[PDB]
């Protein structure tokens, strides 16, 4: 009754900003290095090394997911 | 004896007369229920690695 | 004070008439001599020819409704009623609540349900 | 039905509309995964 | 106390049911065939079953101590000349609690010992 | 009788259950259960269901009825042409609409 | 008669129990119980006498819910002919649970019996283990459990018709019978050339056959309880269900052990 | 010893619980609470050392 | 007071310490789910630095927690407890005090769950807790012995509540309730209670078989020594597989009234669904070992059971063909246990597809243990249960408690539940079919994506469950100024179309079972006089 409607899909959109707000200020406290072979250096040498040896031939087999 | 029959003598919390806030009693069972993985957690991991 | 131990149905007077005599010495004891309370009741009762606690499912031969209702009987203000329609399962079963000062209507039946309460609190 | 407005049409008015809205709605219950996957850097964003 | 006016009509109806009679007086038939049914079982168990259990019994006296002096055989076998035996024979993969650490419940230490692998 | 009914024996039955009625809640409770079937209803049911409404008296299930029909039918076409068959009995029993009594 | 002492009444057969304060008790031994036994087979706590008191606890509140329950049920007198059929078919489904554990027993034993691993020399029994024979002691133990069936039952027919000294006599001689039975199955245990360790054959063996040893001495013990009342003239002629309780899982424990004797002593060698 | 009816007459006239209602009832639940107590209370002081993993003195 | 909660042999006070231990268990699972799901968000040792010993301890508390100590409790437990006498008419259950054990002694299974992951580093094995894994050789310590006495204490409650259930429902019916009348949930727990006594002693002698072969040098499956591990799982998944059709069963009766009650429509062919029910699970025995194709079965029993558990997918099938056709031509008022009931049909034909895509034997050796079955097993057992645990809750909970909810509250808890959880559990099929295994702390960093999405998800399945918590709270302190000022709804079923309010007034509520006639919270002594029924 009387525009409720938009009060649960503004209750809706600003639960997701929060849990996302939230989700980002939990994973800010993590760990501050990285394993090595993430950055997109380590992966064009991983793809190199995949494209000597012909895998994934077909499908996708480039990785690198980073930025 | 058949208890005496309300709207709020049918649960363990008392809600209506009290000396504390019912927030603090329902806040603090779902903080121990959500606390008890932590402490899970501290426990194992002081007595493997550091923390 | 004096208590005699109710040889049927008629002389029942509450919890301290359900006793009975013991067994003897030898005998193995029977039903009727040692056992009380409600088991009793029950015990008695079907020795005389009735059975207490009266199971039946409630008359649905006709409809009835405001000039003479359905007569439900109940010991207590209010006693649910599942109607089930003018045969014994025409419609689907429909629960209603007919108490002391009010009539139950079925709504999808029609017919009223009215009690005689009898009580005795 | 008899006189009236044919029931192939008074139905296709009420039903065609209603497809294309269930398609929208399954486009994006099961379609979402290639929203995700079209901003990330591996679509070389 | 201003009793409501169906208090003392009555409640039940008529007490008089041939069901039920009848019931009271299946109540008798029930006794008689379990004084028939006890008298027949009783003469079953002291024809039948005592005689069993007396020829089961003079055989397991036999055989019992057939069992007994081949336990007194082994009961003086020194210990090396036990044979080794298999691995499913005998295992401990964390000792036993209480005890000394390789003794059951019925550990009978002549004819189940631990060989210790010479 | 979960045979089917046909309707010729649905229109007699439900005219024998509208006579029968005395109350308000019989008339509602029958009107909704000749409403809630399959078919709409031919209008010898319905102006059978406005006198019944009329011997109750009162208006506004006189007037339910007529919206209700108006969500049972398919289009407006039958509407209209069923319209005009309860004409003189809307006349004389003086119910309205709700599209004239209420315009919007 | 008159609806005001009609009213004064249940107006339903079934029971209404006042608290008792023995679930919480005998789940708070129930719990000591498992701490207890899962700390004391690791060498945490010194000796047993800790799991010894646990299970004391756990029997003693136990049989004080049977004291409660023999009391409610004899005493204040509410075991109506309903209640009486809902505890029997409550009873029935607890057997019928039982004798599942004892099919998951068979199920191992046959699971590993039927398909012989190859390290037990590929042979139903196993290299080595003199198997027990099944017609030495076994078919004493055996034919105890159908005299016992028989004379449980003449005493049963007997507390039906109404003469005491036979319906005793019975009660009397099949507990006797039965812990002969558990005697001499010790007797079979504490001399046998294999352990619960040795080998899979060995411990499903000992598994199924103690498991059965366990459920005749707590039958034993209902049948000491059951004599005991019988003799204090608690039971009747016709509400005698905590016997009728008794008889069935007597009958049924001789049909299992016979299934158990057959296909671990005959089969199974 | 057909002291049944006596027991159904004490037991049907009182007010106090059902398992205190008895005359000889004393005996049976003032050790049980004592034992009771006792037994349950005592592996909630041992479950800290298995936490901290001190295991036991034996041998 | 201690009278009335602690001994308390009455079946409606024991339901509400029943739903009491499932909240806080459902707390404690979800609040392992978020740190499983929190440490998997992306490649490399997140927050719990290393250890992966820890990892598996927290996925099988997990498991095992929520499902033993939330689901089961809070369905079979607290809503049998509190509906089925109160269903079928009996005052209260028969054999009260075995209702209360049950209950009383699953809350001591969870304190020696909890004081299982603390002890000597601690039990990780996951719920299916397997040899020579949990043999004394490869895991030492205390630890899975207290965690499977949990399950033998769990295993105790529910068989002692099934036992209830059944007499409770085979002789204490009402004057009129024949064997063929009674509302659909009192058959779901009926044959619940049917399958918990049919099953759970395989699993009991199993476990307890494991624990003297670890303890007391048994050799069940301790192969060197003759045993074999294969029998373990044979015996486990006997129970493995009824107890998720233990657990899913009261969820379709949930489900059947609330939809039947949300619409002013009967159940399609009520006689025809319980008989789906019914074989279903005299059915769901057959199938226990589609758990293991991939072990060394023959191909014939492995062509076998890929034959049955079609068969079993079959009456599912007509079940929700017959929600389909009893929300068809309603009047479908679309209040908030309603929007999970629509949910709950969609997200379950959605696991129940991929299920019958892991059903092949076949197909099965492509997708064990892989996270296309955690997507699978997450939608059936998560979204179902548990849209159908909500839409019992926010359907009976105003007739239990007496204090009307929020009801905007509740649509948005149902819509960030229902987008939360969507978002989590469908990239775990691609993540299956990409080829990620279970149980593993964390991965091989191709697929660093999707696990990143449903990790994002989870936070906000999280938000809806603290947003749940406080819809009890205001619930629990605004319930009579919710009846009052226009925050919630009143009457579930509306007034028909032809019907005034002055006529609506009268009879207030249109109900076909016993529980919407009770008066807000019920009488202890409800039915004093039986309710007679034709
Ligand atoms: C930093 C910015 C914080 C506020 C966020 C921006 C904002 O004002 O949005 C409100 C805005 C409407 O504000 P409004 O209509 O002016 O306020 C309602 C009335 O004033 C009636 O509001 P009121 O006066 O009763 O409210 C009292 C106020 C009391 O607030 C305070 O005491 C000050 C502290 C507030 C921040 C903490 O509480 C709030 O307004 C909380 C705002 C969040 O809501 C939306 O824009 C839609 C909801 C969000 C959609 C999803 C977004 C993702
Ligand atoms: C009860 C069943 C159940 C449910 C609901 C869930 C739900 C969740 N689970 Fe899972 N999970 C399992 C049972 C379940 N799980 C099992 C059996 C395994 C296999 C373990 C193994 O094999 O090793 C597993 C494995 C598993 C994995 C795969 C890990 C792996 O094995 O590699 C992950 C990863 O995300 C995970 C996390 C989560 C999270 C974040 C949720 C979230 O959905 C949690 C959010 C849920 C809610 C918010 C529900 C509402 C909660 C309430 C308390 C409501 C109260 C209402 C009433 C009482 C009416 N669990
Ligand atoms: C709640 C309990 C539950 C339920 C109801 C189900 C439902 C089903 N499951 Fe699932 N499953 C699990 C619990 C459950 N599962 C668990 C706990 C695991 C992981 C175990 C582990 O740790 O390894 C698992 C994983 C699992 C496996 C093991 C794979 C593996 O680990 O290697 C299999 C194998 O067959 C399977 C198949 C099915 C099928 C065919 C159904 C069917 O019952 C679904 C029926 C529904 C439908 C079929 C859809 C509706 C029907 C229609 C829309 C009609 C048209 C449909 C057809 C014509 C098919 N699932
Ligand atoms: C008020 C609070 C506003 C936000 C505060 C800042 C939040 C933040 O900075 O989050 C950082 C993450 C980056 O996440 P990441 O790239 O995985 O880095 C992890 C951090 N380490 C462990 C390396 C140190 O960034 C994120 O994860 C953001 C979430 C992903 C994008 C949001 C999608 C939701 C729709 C918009
Ligand atoms: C049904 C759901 C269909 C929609 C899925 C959306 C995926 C969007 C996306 O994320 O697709 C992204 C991928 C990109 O991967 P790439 O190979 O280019 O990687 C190379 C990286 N350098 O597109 C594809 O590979 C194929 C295009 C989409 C195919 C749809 C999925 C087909 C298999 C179905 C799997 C679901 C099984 C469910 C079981 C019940
Ligand atoms: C349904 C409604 C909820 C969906 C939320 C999905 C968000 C997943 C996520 O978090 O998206 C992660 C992706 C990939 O980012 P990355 O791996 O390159 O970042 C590496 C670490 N930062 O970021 C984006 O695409 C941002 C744009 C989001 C668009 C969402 C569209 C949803 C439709
Ligand atoms: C609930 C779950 C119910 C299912 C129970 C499954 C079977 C468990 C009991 C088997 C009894 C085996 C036996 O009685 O074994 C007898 C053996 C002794 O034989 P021995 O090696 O001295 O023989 C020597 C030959 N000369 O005792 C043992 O060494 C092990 C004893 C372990 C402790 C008793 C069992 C503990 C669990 C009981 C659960 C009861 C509930
Ligand atoms: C562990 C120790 C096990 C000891 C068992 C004692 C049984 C005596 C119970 C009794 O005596 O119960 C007496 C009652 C009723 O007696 P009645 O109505 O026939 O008497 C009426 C005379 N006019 O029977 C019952 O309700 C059934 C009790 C079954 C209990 C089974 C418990 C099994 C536990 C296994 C673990
Ligand atoms: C182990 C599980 C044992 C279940 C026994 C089922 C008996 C069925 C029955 O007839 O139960 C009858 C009674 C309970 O009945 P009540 O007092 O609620 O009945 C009220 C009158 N109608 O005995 C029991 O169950 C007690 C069983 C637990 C004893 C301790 C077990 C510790 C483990
Ligand atoms: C997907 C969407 C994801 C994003 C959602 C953001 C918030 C939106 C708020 C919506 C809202 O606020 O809905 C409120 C409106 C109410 O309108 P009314 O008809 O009562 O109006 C009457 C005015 N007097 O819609 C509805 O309840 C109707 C739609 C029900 C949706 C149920 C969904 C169940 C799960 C999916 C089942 C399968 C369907 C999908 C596949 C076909
Ligand atoms: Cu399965
Ligand atoms: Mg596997
Ligand atoms: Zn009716």
């Amino acid at each position: 009754g009387k525009g409720d409607v938009a009060f649960i899909t503004k209750g809706v959109f600003l639960g997701l900003g929060i849990s996302f707000g939230l989700f980002g200020l939990v994973r800010l406290l993590a760990n501050p290095e990285t394993p090595k072979t993430m950055n997109r250096e380590w992966q064009l040498k991983s793809d190199e090394y995949l494209k000597s040896k012909n895998a994934n031939p077909w499908g996708g087999y480039s990785q690198v997911q980073s930025k | 004896v058949h208890f005496k029959d309300g709207v709020y003598e049918n649960i363990p919390f008392k809600v209506k007369g009290r000396k504390t806030p019912y927030a603090l009693s329902h806040f603090g069972f779902f903080a121990i229920g959500f606390a008890v993985p932590f402490v899970a957690c501290y426990v194992q991991l002081k007595k493997s690695g550091a923390f | 004070p004096v208590v005699k131990t109710a040889q049927n149905l008629a002389e029942v007077n509450g919890p301290e008439t359900l006793i009975g005599p013991g067994a003897k010495e030898g005998t193995v004891p029977t039903d009727l001599d040692q056992e009380t309370g409600l088991a009793r009741l029950e015990l008695l009762g079907k020795l005389e020819g009735i059975d207490v606690f009266d199971t039946k499912p409630l008359d649905s031969s006709r409809k009835g409704t405001m000039k003479d209702p359905i007569i439900i009987e109940s010991y207590d203000d209010y006693r649910y009623v599942g109607c089930t329609g003018s045969p014994a399962g025409s419609h689907t079963i429909m629960w209603l609540k007919p108490t002391v000062n009010e009539v139950a209507r079925c709504w999808e039946c029609g017919s009223v349900y009215k009690l005689n309460p009898v009580g005795v609190p | 039905g008899r006189i009236g407005e044919s029931w192939v049409i008074t139905e296709g008015r009420r039903l065609i509309p209603e497809i294309f809205q269930w398609s929208a709605v399954l486009s994006v219950c099961l379609g979402w995964p290639g929203a995700v996957y079209f901003f990330s850097k591996a679509r070389k964003a | 106390s201003s009793l409501p006016p169906n208090a003392l009509k009555p409640a039940f109806g008529p007490p008089d049911k041939v069901a039920a009679q009848k019931f009271k007086e299946s109540l008798m038939a029930t006794e008689k065939h379990a004084k028939d049914t006890s008298n027949m079982w009783v003469k079953i168990s002291v024809w039948v079953a005592l005689p069993a259990i007396a020829l089961t019994a003079v055989n397991t006296y036999f055989v019992e101590k057939e069992h007994a002096e081949h336990r007194e055989h082994l009961k003086h076998v020194p210990d090396s000349e036990w044979p080794r035996d298999y691995e499913f024979m005998n295992i401990r993969s964390k000792p036993f609690f209480w005890g000394d650490g390789d003794k059951t419940l019925f550990w009978n230490p002549v004819v189940n010992r631990h060989i210790e692998h010479d | 009788a979960h045979d089917e009914e046909t309707f010729e024996e649905f229109t007699a039955r439900y005219e024998k259950e509208f006579d029968e009625a005395y109350d308000l809640f019989e008339v509602q409770r029958v009107l909704n259960n000749c409403f809630s079937y399959d078919l709409v209803p031919a209008p010898a049911v319905i102006e059978k269901a406005l006198r019944a409404a009329r011997r109750v008296n009162d208006l506004p299930t006189a007037i339910r009825v007529f919206e209700a029909l108006k969500y049972k039918v398919e289009n407006e076409d039958q509407y209209k042409a069923y319209l005009d068959e309860l004409k003189d009995v809307r006349q004389e029993l003086g119910v309205p609409l709700k599209e004239e009594l209420f315009p919007s | 008669m008159t609806h005001l002492e009609r009213s004064r009444h249940q107006q339903h057969p079934f029971h209404m129990v006042m608290p008792s304060p023995w679930p919480i008790v005998v789940s708070f031994a129930l719990l000591s119980l498992a701490l207890s036994t899962a700390l004391t087979m690791h060498g945490y706590i010194g000796n047993m006498n800790m799991v010894y008191l646990a299970l004391f606890v756990l029997l003693t509140s136990s049989i004080l819910w049977f004291r409660d329950i023999v009391a409610e049920a004899t005493y204040l007198g509410d075991h109506t002919m309903a209640v009486r059929k809902g505890i029997n078919l409550g009873f029935l489904m607890f057997v019928l649970s039982e004798v599942l554990i004892f099919a998951g027993l068979f199920w191992a034993y046959f699971h590993s019996a039927m398909s012989p691993d190859v390290t037990l020399g590929a042979c139903w029994p196993p290299v080595g283990i003199e198997a027990v024979q099944p017609t030495e002691l076994p078919l004493l133990n055996t034919i105890i459990l159908l005299s016992s069936g028989a004379t449980v039952t003449y005493s049963h027919h007997a507390l039906i018709a109404g003469n005491r000294n036979k319906a005793l006599s019975g009660l009397l001689i099949t507990f006797w019978l039965i812990v002969i039975f558990v005697t001499c199955q010790y007797i079979e245990y504490t001399n046998a050339a294999f352990t619960i360790s040795d080998g899979v054959y060995g411990s499903v063996f000992y598994a199924g056959t103690g498991l059965h040893f366990l459920h005749m001495v707590m039958l034993a013990a209902m049948l000491g309880v059951n004599y005991w009342r019988m003799r204090n003239y608690h039971l009747t002629a016709g509400h005698h269900v905590g016997y009728e309780t008794t008889i069935i899982y007597t009958h049924v424990l001789d049909v299992i052990w016979l299934f158990l004797y057959v296909v671990f002593y005959w089969w199974g060698v | 010893a057909n002291k049944v009816i006596q027991l159904q007459k004490i037991f049907q006239s009182s007010t106090k619980p059902l398992w205190w209602r008895h005359p000889r009832s004393a005996l049976y639940l003032y050790p049980f609470y004592a034992i009771f107590a006792v037994a349950v209370v005592t592996p909630l002081l041992y479950i800290p050392n298995a936490i901290r993993g001190i295991k036991a003195k034996k041998a | 007071m201690v009278q009335r909660w602690l001994y308390s042999t009455n079946a409606k006070d024991i339901a509400v310490l029943y739903f009491m231990l499932a909240i806080f268990s459902g707390m404690a699972g979800t609040a392992m789910s978020l740190i499983i799901r929190l440490e998997l968000a992306a490649p490399g040792s997140q927050y719990l630095h290393g250890n992966s010993q820890l990892f598996n301890v927290l996925v099988v508390g997990h498991a095992v927690l929520m499902i033993f100590f939330l689901v089961m409790p809070a369905l079979i437990g607290g809503f049998g407890n509190y509906l089925l006498p109160l269903m079928i008419g009996a005052t209260d259950t028969a054999f009260p005090r075995i209702n209360n054990i049950a209950f009383w002694v699953l809350p001591m299974g969870l304190v020696c769950l909890v004081t299982s992951t603390l002890v000597e580093s601690g039990a990780g094995t996951g719920w299916t807790v397997y040899p020579p894994l949990s043999s004394i050789q490869a895991h030492s310590g205390p630890s899975v012995d207290l965690a499977i006495f949990a399950l033998h204490l769990t295993s105790i409650s529910s068989l002692l509540g099934a036992i209830n259930f059944i007499v409770t429902t085979l002789n204490m019916r009402t004057n009129g309730m024949t064997m063929h009348k009674l509302p659909l949930f009192v058959w779901s727990i009926f044959i619940t209670a049917f399958l918990l006594l049919l099953s759970l002693p395989v699993l009991s002698a199993g476990i307890t078989m494991l624990l003297l072969d670890r303890n007391f040098n048994t050799s069940f499956f301790e192969v060197s020594g003759g045993g074999d591990p294969i029998l373990y799982e044979h015996l486990f998944w006997f129970f493995g597989h009824p107890e998720v059709y233990i657990l899913i069963i009261p969820g379709f009766g949930i489900i059947s009234h609330v939809v039947s009650t949300y619409s002013k429509k009967p159940v399609f062919g009520e006689i025809s669904m319980v008989y789906a029910m019914a074989s279903i699970g005299l059915l769901g025995f057959l199938v226990w070992s589609h758990h293991m194709y991939i072990v060394g079965l023959d191909a014939d029993t492995r062509a076998y059971f890929t034959s049955a558990t079609m068969i079993i997918a079959i009456p599912t099938g007509i079940k929700i063909f017959s929600w389909l056709a009893t929300i068809h031509g309603g009047s479908i008022r679309l209040a908030t246990p309603m929007l999970y009931a629509i949910a709950f049909l969609f997200l379950f034909t959605m696991g129940g597809l991929t299920g019958v895509a892991l059903a092949n034997a076949s197909l099965d050796v492509a997708f064990h243990d892989t996270y296309y079955v955690v997507g699978h097993f997450h939608y059936v057992l998560s979204m179902g249960a548990i849209f159908s645990l909500f839409a019992g809750y926010y359907y009976w909970s105003p007739q239990i408690l007496g204090l009307n909810y929020n009801e905007k509250l509740a649509q948005i808890q149902f819509w960030l539940i229902f987008i939360g959880a969507n978002v989590i559990f469908f990239p775990m099929h691609f993540l299956g079919i990409n080829g990620m295994p279970r149980r593993i702390p964390d991965y091989p960093d191709a697929f660093a994506g999707w696990n990143y999405v449903a990790s994002i998800g989870s936070f906000i399945a999280t938000l809806s469950l603290f947003l749940f918590i406080y819809i009890l709270y205001d619930q629990l302190v605004n319930g009579l100024n919710n009846k009052v000022n226009n925050k919630s709804v009143i009457y579930n079923k509306a007034p028909d179309f032809v019907e005034s309010n002055t006529i609506f007034n009268l009879n207030t509520v249109k109900s076909s079972s016993i529980e919407f006639l009770l008066t807000s919270p019920p009488a202890v002594h409800s039915f004093n006089t039986p309710a007679v029924q034709s």
